[PDB]
């Protein structure tokens, strides 16, 4: 009855240090729809984060895109933190630069 | 354009 | 082919107040309208430039209809709690999807109207648009009600009429984007994973529509072993992304080809390192 979210963390454009970009957290395949998604900069919640309107797939599982403008640097670490009824603790997925 | 006829309840 | 689809989600709030209701409209893989019960406007809102040209009668009409949809879902959450003998204490979800496809001939191809309760099939209109698939005895009760109320006849009239006519209107008004294919921008990357092995990753970026096939071949035969294929994902600018990777012996990269199939490609692309 409950399906756990799949998580992808990626940039809209090829990541280049000092070039403005968009950080994406795509959460899919989850049920029910209530979900907490935060984008993290060096472990700290980013404020200006927007998300797509709730929609769902043929199997009725939900998907959302969470996103923020960001400028990648050599030092700064980005991640997506997801909480859902199917998770005993919030799941943190690190942004892998070329994934 | 959405369905115009009122939706029938389950 | 082209599609118009509406998606509705209603989630009950047992602690206080009425269900959260979210409606979204799509043409193909492009969102064009939304309603969110939690938003300030309490209106159907545009989400594509080509729907903004619709006049006030359109926005008033779609707002009236989507609010009526929200009240139907609110009532249905109550009815379904009854059918399944569930307490008032739990949150539950109703989902509805309906819409229509036009084919290569720009004529009606197929219609659909599907309902789910708590993420499981409940009742669905069959492809003939004349019969219902009821998953269980709660849905069988609904089927008997909808047969008596001639719901399939009402939906058939919409799906073969209004639905395809307005899909064709939207496709013309939005043709600059809706009838433009964006072929995937493809490249391969190479990363050593050991002294003896390398990962080849085949990228498909900035494509529209979302439907794509990435396949690896070794010496001209399909290979699935030692491969990874990520779910197609939105870029956030209306286009999509996907990649497929294969682990290969270092020095043997030339044996491997990535094959990309997409509506925007006259012939499939072959990439080689
Ligand atoms: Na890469
Ligand atoms: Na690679």
């Amino acid at each position: 009855i409950q399906r756990t979210p799949k998580i992808q963390v990626y940039s809209r454009h090829p990541a280049e240090n000092g070039k403005s970009n968009f950080l994406n957290c795509y959460v899919s395949g989850f049920h029910p729809s209530d979900i907490e998604v935060d984008l993290l900069k060096n472990g700290e919640r980013i404020e200006k984060v927007e998300h797509s309107d709730l929609s769902f797939s043929k199997d009725w599982s939900f998907y959302l895109l969470y996103y923020t403008e960001f400028t990648p640097t050599e030092k700064d670490e980005y991640a997506c933190r997801v909480n859902h009824v199917t998770l005993s603790q919030p799941k943190i997925v690190k942004w892998d630069r070329d994934m | 354009k959405l369905v115009v006829v009122g939706a029938v309840g389950v | 082919s082209h599609s118009m689809r509406y998606f509705f989600t209603s989630v009950s709030r047992p602690g206080r107040g009425e269900p959260r209701f979210i409606a979204v409209g799509y043409v193909d893989d492009t969102q064009f309208v939304r309603f969110d019960s939690d938003a300030a406007s309490q209106r159907m809102e545009p989400r594509a430039p080509w729907i903004e040209q619709e006049g006030p009668e359109y926005w008033d009409g779609e707002t009236r209809k989507v609010k009526a949809h929200s009240q139907t879902h609110r009532v249905d959450l109550g009815t379904l709690r009854g059918y399944y003998n569930q307490s008032e204490a739990g949150s539950h979800t109703v989902q509805r999807m309906y819409g229509c496809d036009v084919g290569s001939d720009w004529r009606f191809l197929r219609g659909y109207h599907q309902y789910a309760y708590d993420g499981k099939d409940y009742i669905a209109l069959k492809e003939d648009l004349r019969s219902w698939t009821a998953a269980d005895m709660a849905a069988q009760t609904t089927k008997h009600k909808w047969e008596a109320a001639h719901v399939a006849e009402q939906l058939r009239a919409y799906l073969e009429g209004t639905c395809v006519e307005w899909l064709r209107r939207y496709l013309e008004n939005g043709k600059e984007t809706l009838q433009r294919t964006d072929a995937p921008k493809t490249h391969m990357t190479h990363h050593a994973v050991s002294d003896h092995e390398a990962t080849l990753r085949c990228w498909a970026l900035s494509f529209y529509p979302a439907e794509i096939t990435l396949t690896w071949q070794r010496d001209g035969e399909d290979q699935t072993q030692d491969t990874e294929l990520v779910e197609t994902r939105p870029a956030g600018d209306g286009t999509f992304q996907k990649w497929a990777a294969v682990v290969v012996p270092s020095g043997q990269e030339q044996r491997y080809t990535c094959h990309v199939q997409h509506e925007g490609l006259p012939k499939p692309l072959t990439l080689r390192w």
